């Protein structure tokens, strides 16, 4: 029961950590997309200048 | 100026449409690599049993 | 005996997920600084325009 109880807690940590990792991964993709759009504006603004 | 601006917009669309297609295909490729690591561990564990 | 190995595997998975999650935080900080720097560069280029 000690290892079984501790195993359930360890498994729950993976699920809890996976939830935060999913949001972090999605935020990284969203932030990366904004960097691409910002880079295009810099090149377009610099080219227009 | 209108032709250059219109032609320049075509290159901008290619940098986003083509990039999105490569990013979508690249995302699926990375998923297969992670699945290969999990499958490799199952082979060592299944072979031991 | 076999259950002990499963508990260690679950605990090790938390470290692997935590390591990958911790790495995402470092990349998120870089994107935040790059986004802030890109905004300043765009403002300077736009202001100079």
């Amino acid at each position: 029961a000690k290892k079984e109880e501790e195993l359930q807690a360890a498994l729950a940590r993976v699920e809890e950590e996976a939830a935060q990792k999913n949001m972090a991964l999605k935020k990284i993709r969203e932030l990366e997309s904004q960097i691409s759009e910002l880079q295009e504006d810099l090149e377009s603004e610099r080219a227009s200048r | 100026e209108e032709e250059a601006k219109t032609h320049e917009a075509q290159i901008q669309e290619m940098r986003q449409k083509h990039s999105q297609a490569v990013e979508e295909l690249a995302e699926q490729l990375e998923q297969t690599k992670r699945v290969k690591a999990n499958l490799e561990k199952a082979k060592q564990t299944l072979e031991n049993e």
